[PDB]
């Protein structure tokens, strides 16, 4: 089970390719 | 997630109108600086000029001012989260992020990338060419 990051998190913005 | 409270907005309004010479509701660059110094900060010439042009003569009204203050809140929260993330990515705590550390943390965050893709991200963010990503290179990588 992977960690759940908030939508406004910079790391999730890094996921964007 | 984090937003400006009614208390803060009211305080921003009072600080805005306290240094508005006319009753127009639009302050200049010089007047904006005095507002900032009343809010416990101290920006410079270029900083004040960059803030006033980011939200559009060289004058701004309160709705544009509140927009600028909201963006400051958004940026200061992103700055610490990047600082938080760096300590997580830096598994051994040596002050650098290796390709192995990057791949491991990405796995726990539902991000399965190939070893080549990881090498690319490191190669892309590595300015001084040490082989690993330090905090300075990490910030630029996260800000984009
Ligand atoms: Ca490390
Ligand atoms: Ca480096």
């Amino acid at each position: 089970a992977p960690l759940i990051l908030p939508p406004d998190h910079p790391v999730r913005r890094l996921f964007q390719r | 997630a984090d937003q400006l409270t009614e208390e803060q907005i009211a305080e921003f309004k009072e600080a805005f109108s306290l240094f508005d010479k006319d009753g127009d509701g639009t302050i200049t660059t010089k007047e904006l600086g005095t507002v900032m110094r009343s809010l416990g900060q101290n920006p410079t010439e270029a900083e004040l000029q960059d803030m006033i042009n980011e939200v559009d003569n060289g004058t701004i009204d309160f709705p544009e001012f509140l927009t600028m203050m909201a963006r400051k809140m958004k940026d200061t929260d992103s700055e610490e989260e990047i600082r938080e993330a760096f300590r997580v990515f830096d598994k051994d705590g040596n002050g650098y992020i290796s390709a192995a550390e990057l791949r491991h943390v990405m796995t726990n965050l539902g991000e399965k990338l190939t070893d080549e893709e990881v090498d690319e991200m490191i190669r892309e963010a590595d300015i001084d060419g040490d082989g690993q990503v330090n905090y300075e290179e990490f910030v630029q990588m996260m800000t984009a």
